[PDB]
């Protein structure tokens, strides 16, 4: 979990055990090799490719998560725009980043070494201010719903998206990463550190009494459990 | 739901309590206008959802007599002679009866508290109130007062890994009894006839936790509030 | 939560408090468990010996003691009282014990589920998630202790089959311990004998319709109420609304919008939590005490009991003799 | 609520306490002649850690 | 016999304690203590 | 108390013992003996029949 | 069944209506030679036990020793003492004082 | 009664609060108007019979 | 106050005198006591937005 | 309460302390004669330390 945080629209855990629901079911895992290019507009309605490694899951898809280190070497194919985002009633949005500063309602003026200033445009006028690049990003997740997380935290919410559009590349770095195609489920995460160490998912018996628990070492002894599960069922009503 | 009277007004004179009429957007809800309502709790009027119906023997989502609840209900040769329906202490509909013929149905829930045993990080055996599978367990054996179900081939001697009272649970999932610890007995003050004096000792050593002192701690009242 | 799935979803969000209270309350349970086990036992020939028919005949006696009819004797009238007898409803119980269980006061959990009739309060507790621990055999472990502890006054010898001595000549080697006797041709064992016997008549008069006995009424009363009463103020707490519509969470969902409906159930839950780690702490207090109160009844047992001890006052108000237990 | 329950807790290691300056007084400081009191047998000697 | 009983059982003693009905006891009765501490 | 109930706009008690304002304070008592005729225009303004 | 309108079926009440001001009836049991019981009663407080939705046991509070027994649920009190009032306040004078 | 200051108004306007005025039938009763109150805790004016 | 007479008047006007106050009572015994460190006044004003 | 926070321009961390902590004021014979604190700061009217 070197490229993976725990998603959060508050302050973030440092240390403990927590049960959350967290995108943590990976419907697919595409990694990118060395020098390669990852481009692709994906709605978010499966993620049943071929590059996906291992088996791929019908199910539909809640994140999407980039992992990798955000350096100078990271260029787009599509200029400045590193996501382009189509919104519900055909609204376009688009997050550019520059190298110069641009003022609000306003075009960049001269259209690669310093500060990157990244902004949100809707008709190629600067719309929000979203500040400068920092040095340390590590993963992108970002949600069907508009919701952007940056190393875990939510920093920016837009309109809900119907499906989005990048085009990513390492340039010359040489260096492989990930894209995955994630849904959400319960688990029990150990964090060290503001860092993921363990996650275990409840999917079992067993480890529904893990998560209840909140270990993953069950000591020997007797524990309180349910005998079933009520699903689909008739209903009878009476009246005098 | 059942009500003795139902009005919807657009004026605010007189009632209850009022609903939000709101206009969705493709983005936004607003709230526009507000309809007034004035309500009597009874059973003389109710809602249906268009312009008297019993399931038996499994579970069914019930509404009697505006009880609502999850459970199986069961016919009974019971008699009782007065009232309704029958709640418990925690208010919960423990039984009906039938208007028509006196009939006693009794309520039961679907599901049911079960003791999951877990030993080295896995399960073997569970007790359950319900003959009934349940945890991934087939084979299953009868005790006077549970189902016991388990890993163990059930149509045993082995050593209890976890026990309680009377009763142990082997690594293979087996159940056993404990029974009370024997000893030879205690040797008695009589100088009379045949008389046995213990000879040959070994040594044992037995461990004893005593705690002595607590952690205290000292609260600054004014910092804390 | 009453089964409700959505109650269970709001409720994971408060997992660690339930993982809280169950933990606390299954380490009270076994550490309890881990001392009675380890503070009872019993003998195979004392418990052979340890019956008013086994007292009443002689066919366990020594050759030696041919003068003596039967072990019990002359005291046999206070011991048919205390010993376990065969009619009795169960196993190892005397006429004592029999009054006490009666006159002060099922585990299965089977019939719960079958829906034959009304479900009575046991099994309506067990539908809101509250069961009872076995005790009966905490109940026949102990009467087997007693009887055990009866039974191995009498015992002659360890190393072989239950070979049994007259009651008479345990209290003459107690009396002897308390005192030596100097006059061996002048025994009056017979006025200690019917002392003995009045006494526990009366004893048994007063059980069954003298200060101590009405103390230790007053006291084992006393300890089934507060064991009741618990039970029944944790159950009863499950009617209270906490500022919400109602205390019945189906009808709240079935009232309710999803959205409306979370706000409402979370007093509940909030409340409900609350209600059950007051239960601990108070059954926690109650398990410190009475683990005390077990010191000090395994000191007895140790030093009235199996022996005579020479501390001064412990074992009743005069010179101790002999202490029997049920 | 937490000094009630703090000082119920105290109470419990008094009498606990008192039982411990018992126990290292009778069965390790001497040889109680009390019967089963330093453990299960004929007591021979005890240690404290 | 009597010194290798006892050295016997001391060092099944400290076995258990590293990783004897009476060993468990103590160990839960002082775990019990901590948590409760806590 | 063969034919006598105690009045409940809700469930009904199984068992127990229960201290309740109920309409039991008899004014009067009219026996309606074998193969008679009960017929009265009763007006709840006393019952000194 | 009630002056204020309410019906009662084996203790329970099916339905009501507006008050009553007087009701009329004209019964009989026919051939069947059986006798019957009419009960014109009054509102009152007592202690009731119930077993299987049946009556078993009346106690009125009507007396100080009633009264007691009613306090404490139970119709055999143990010999002991008790909290009681001693007295009641009824028809009182009225004092007002002010600035 | 005490107050310090003490109006009756059919306005809502600075009301602390308001009573309900009904109409009672022989078996209904029937809120129809309200009637705001402002007041102030003292006892300069008093209430009386 | 006795029979709603004043008997006696201490100052909260020193950091003894807090203490007694904080104790309700003017005859301290000896042991320990918690007491705040210093007190805050004038203090500049940080704000921090994104 | 807040204990942290980072800078998003370079990723710097800060840290978030009290101005003023629980101490411990020593009294004998009505007069303070010691404070333990964990502040190195003159408190109470005390110089030496
Ligand atoms: C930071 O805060 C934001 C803003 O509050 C949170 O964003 C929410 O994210 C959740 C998911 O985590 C979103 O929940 C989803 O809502 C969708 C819209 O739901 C409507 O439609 C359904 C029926 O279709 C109605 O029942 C419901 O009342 C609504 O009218 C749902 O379509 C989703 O449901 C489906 O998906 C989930 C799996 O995700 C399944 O379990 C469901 O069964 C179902 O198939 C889903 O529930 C929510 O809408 C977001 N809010 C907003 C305002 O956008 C962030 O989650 C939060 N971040 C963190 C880290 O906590
Ligand atoms: C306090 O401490 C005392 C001792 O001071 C303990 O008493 C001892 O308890 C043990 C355990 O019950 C007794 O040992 C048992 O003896 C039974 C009979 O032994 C036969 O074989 C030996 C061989 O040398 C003969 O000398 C003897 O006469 C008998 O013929 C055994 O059957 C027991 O065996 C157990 O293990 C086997 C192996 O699996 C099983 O098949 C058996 O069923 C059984 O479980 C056991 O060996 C011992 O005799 C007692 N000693 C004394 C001096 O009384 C108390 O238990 C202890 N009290 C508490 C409360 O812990
Ligand atoms: C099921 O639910 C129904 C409906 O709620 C209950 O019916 C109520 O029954 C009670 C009696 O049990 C009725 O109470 C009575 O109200 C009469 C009307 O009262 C008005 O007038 C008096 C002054 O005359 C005012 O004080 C009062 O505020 C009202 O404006 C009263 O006249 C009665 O009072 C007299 O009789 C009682 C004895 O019955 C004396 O103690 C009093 O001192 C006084 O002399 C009486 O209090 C009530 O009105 C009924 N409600 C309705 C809506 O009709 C059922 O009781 C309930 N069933 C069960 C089994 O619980
Ligand atoms: C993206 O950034 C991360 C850091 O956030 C880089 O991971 C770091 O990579 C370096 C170089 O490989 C690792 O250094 C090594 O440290 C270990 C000590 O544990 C040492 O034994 C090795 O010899 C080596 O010096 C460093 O540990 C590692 N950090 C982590 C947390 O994994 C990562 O390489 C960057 N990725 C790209 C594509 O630039
Ligand atoms: C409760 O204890 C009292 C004494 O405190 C018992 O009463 C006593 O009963 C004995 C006989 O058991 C009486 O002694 C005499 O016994 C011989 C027997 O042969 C008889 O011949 C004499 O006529 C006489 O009865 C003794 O006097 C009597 N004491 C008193 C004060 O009444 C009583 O029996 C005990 N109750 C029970 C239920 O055991
Ligand atoms: C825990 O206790 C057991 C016994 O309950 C210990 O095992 C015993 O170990 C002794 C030696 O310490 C064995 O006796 C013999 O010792 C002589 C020494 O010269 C040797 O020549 C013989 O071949 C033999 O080993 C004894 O048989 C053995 N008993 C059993 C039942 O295995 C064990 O060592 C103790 N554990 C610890 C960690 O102290
Ligand atoms: C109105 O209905 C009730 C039942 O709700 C009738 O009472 C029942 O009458 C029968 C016939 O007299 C009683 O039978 C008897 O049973 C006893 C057993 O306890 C037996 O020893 C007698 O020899 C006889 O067989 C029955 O017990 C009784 N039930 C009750 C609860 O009292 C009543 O007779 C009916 N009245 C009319 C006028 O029809
Ligand atoms: C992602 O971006 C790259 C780089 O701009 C695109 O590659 C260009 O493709 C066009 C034809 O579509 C060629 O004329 C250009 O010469 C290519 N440029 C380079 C630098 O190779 C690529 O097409 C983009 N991917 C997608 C799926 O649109
Ligand atoms: C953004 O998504 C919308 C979804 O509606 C796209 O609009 C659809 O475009 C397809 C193209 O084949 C048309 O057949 C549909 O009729 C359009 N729907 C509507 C409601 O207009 C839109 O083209 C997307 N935008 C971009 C830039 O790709
Ligand atoms: C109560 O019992 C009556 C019979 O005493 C049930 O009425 C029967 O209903 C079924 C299903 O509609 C009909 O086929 C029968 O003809 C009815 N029997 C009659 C009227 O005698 C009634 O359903 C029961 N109520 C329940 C189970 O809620
Ligand atoms: C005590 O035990 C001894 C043996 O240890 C008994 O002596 C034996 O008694 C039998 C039965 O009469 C004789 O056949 C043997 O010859 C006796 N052996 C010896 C060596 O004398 C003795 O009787 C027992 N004593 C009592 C009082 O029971
Ligand atoms: C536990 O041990 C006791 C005591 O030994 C056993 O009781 C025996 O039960 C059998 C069967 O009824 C009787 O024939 C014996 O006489 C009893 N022994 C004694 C000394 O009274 C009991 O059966 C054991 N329980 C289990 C489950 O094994
Ligand atoms: C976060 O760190 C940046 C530098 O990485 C700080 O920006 C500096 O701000 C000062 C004061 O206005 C300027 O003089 C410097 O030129 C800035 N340095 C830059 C932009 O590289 C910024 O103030 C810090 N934020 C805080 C402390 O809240
Ligand atoms: C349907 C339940 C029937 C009764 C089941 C009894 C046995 C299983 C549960 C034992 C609980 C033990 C509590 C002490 C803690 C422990 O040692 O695990
Ligand atoms: C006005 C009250 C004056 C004091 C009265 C004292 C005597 C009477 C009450 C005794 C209370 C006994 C409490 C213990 C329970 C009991 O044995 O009944
Ligand atoms: C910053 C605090 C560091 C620790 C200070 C420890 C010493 C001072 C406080 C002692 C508290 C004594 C409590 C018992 C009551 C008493 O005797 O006064
Ligand atoms: C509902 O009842 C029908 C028969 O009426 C049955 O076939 C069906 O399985 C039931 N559905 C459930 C129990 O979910
Ligand atoms: C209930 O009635 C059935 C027959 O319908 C009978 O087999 C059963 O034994 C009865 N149960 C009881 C407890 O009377
Ligand atoms: C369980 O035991 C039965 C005994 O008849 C045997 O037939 C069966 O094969 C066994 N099952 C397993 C899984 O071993
Ligand atoms: C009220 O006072 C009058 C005298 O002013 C007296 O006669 C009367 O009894 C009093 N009424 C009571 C105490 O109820
Ligand atoms: C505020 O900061 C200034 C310097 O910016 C400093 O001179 C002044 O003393 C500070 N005021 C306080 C700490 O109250």
């Amino acid at each position: 979990f070197n490229n993976w945080f725990l998603l959060t629209n508050d302050s973030t855990f440092v240390s403990g055990r927590f049960v959350t629901n967290q995108p943590l079911l990976v419907n697919c895992l595409w990694p990118v090799p060395s020098f390669g290019v990852a481009a692709q507009e994906f709605c978010f309605e499966g993620a049943q490719f071929s590059q996906c490694n291992g088996v791929s899951l019908n199910n539909t898809v809640d994140v999407i998560r980039f992992n990798l280190n955000f350096t100078a070497d990271v260029q787009s194919g599509m200029g400045a725009t590193v996501f382009s985002l189509n919104t519900t009633g055909g609204v376009i949005l688009e997050i550019s980043c520059y190298n110069d500063t641009v003022r609000e309602s306003s075009f960049y003026s001269y259209g690669t070494d310093g500060p990157k200033y990244c902004y949100v445009l809707y008709n190629g006028t600067a719309l929000k201010y979203l500040g400068t690049l920092p040095p340390s990003v590590k993963e992108i997740a970002i949600s069907k719903w508009g919701h952007f997380y940056i190393n875990g935290y939510n920093f920016f919410s837009t309109f809900p998206i119907d499906c989005i559009s990048f085009n990513l590349t390492t340039s010359t770095s040489g260096a492989f990463w990930t894209i995955a195609y994630t849904s959400y489920t319960e688990a029990l995460v150990q964090v060290e550190n503001t860092a993921i160490k363990k996650v275990t998912y409840c999917n079992s018996h067993i480890n529904n009494i893990k998560c209840s628990q909140l270990t993953a070492n069950l000591q020997n002894g007797f524990y309180p459990v349910a005998s079933s599960e009520v699903g689909l069922v008739n209903k009878s009503v009476v009246l005098l | 739901l059942t009500f003795n009277k139902f009005c919807l007004s657009l004026h605010p004179v007189g009632a209850n309590c009022k609903f939000d009429v709101a206009a969705r957007t493709r983005t936004n809800e607003q709230v526009v206008r507000s309809l007034y309502v004035i309500y009597e709790e009874g059973d003389n009027i109710a809602g249906v959802p268009s312009d008297s119906v019993l399931h038996l023997d499994s579970c069914t989502d019930y509404n009697i007599y505006g009880k609502t609840g999850i459970g199986i209900i069961r016919q009974t040769n019971s008699t009782l002679l007065s009232g309704l329906y029958y709640t418990s202490l925690s208010g919960d509909l423990l039984g009906f009866k039938n208007v028509t013929d006196g009939v006693v149905y009794s309520v039961t829930p679907c599901d049911v508290s079960a003791q999951a045993a877990v030993i080295d990080g896995t399960i073997v055996g569970a007790m359950t109130s319900i003959n009934s599978e349940l945890l991934g367990l087939t084979h299953w054996t009868t005790t006077p007062n549970f189902y016991y179900y388990s890993i163990y081939n059930y149509t045993v001697d082995c050593e209890p890994i976890i026990t309680y009272s009377n009763i142990g649970v082997c690594k293979n999932g087996a159940l056993v009894f404990i029974n009370v610890t024997h000893s030879d007995g205690d040797v008695q003050p009589i100088s009379t006839g045949n008389v046995t004096i213990p000879t040959n000792f070994t040594i044992s050593v037995q461990v004893e936790y005593i705690q002595v002192y607590t952690t205290p701690v000292s609260i600054d009242c004014s910092r804390y509030v | 939560c009453n089964g409700n799935p959505r109650c269970n979803k709001l409720l994971t969000q408060y997992v660690s408090a339930c993982q809280t209270i169950e933990q606390a309350l299954a380490m009270g349970a076994r550490l309890e468990n881990m001392e009675v086990d380890s503070m009872l036992f019993v003998s195979e020939n004392a418990l052979k010996l340890a019956s008013v028919e086994a007292f009443n005949s002689t066919e366990h006696l020594d050759p030696i003691y041919k003068e003596w009819p039967n072990i019990g004797g002359s005291w046999l009238g206070g011991l048919k009282d205390i010993l376990p007898s065969h009619n009795s409803k169960r196993k190892y119980r005397s006429a004592i014990e029999d009054l006490l269980f009666d006159k002060v006061v099922d585990e299965d959990y089977k019939r719960c589920t079958g829906g034959y009739d009304i479900a009575d309060l046991v099994c309506a507790q067990y539908y809101n998630g509250i069961m009872v621990l076995p005790g009966v055999a905490n109940d026949d472990k102990m009467t087997m202790y007693t009887a055990s502890l009866a039974g191995g006054i009498t015992l002659g010898a360890l190393g072989g089959g239950a070979v049994a001595i007259p009651f008479a000549v345990a209290v003459q080697a107690r009396l002897n311990y308390v005192a030596l006797q100097t006059d061996v041709l002048n025994k009056n064992q017979q006025i200690l004998a019917n002392a003995f016997n009045q006494a526990i008549g009366n004893i048994t008069q007063a059980f069954g319709k003298l200060a101590t006995v009405a103390k230790a009424l007053a006291k084992v009363q006393d300890v089934v109420n507060t064991q009741g009463q618990a039970l029944s103020h944790l159950t009863v707490q499950l009617q209270n609304n906490f500022q919400a519509i109602s205390s019945s969470i189906s009808d709240i969902y079935n009232r309710l919008d999803p959205p409306s409906a979370d706000a409402q159930v979370d007093r509940l839950i909030t409340g409900r939590l609350t209600a059950l780690n007051a239960f601990v702490s108070q059954t926690l207090t109650r398990q410190a005490e009475v683990r005390a109160s077990r010191q000090l009844a395994k000191d007895k047992v140790n030093e009235c009991v199996r022996s005579q001890s020479q501390r001064f006052g412990f074992c009743g108000n005069g010179t101790h003799l002999f202490s029997l237990a049920n």
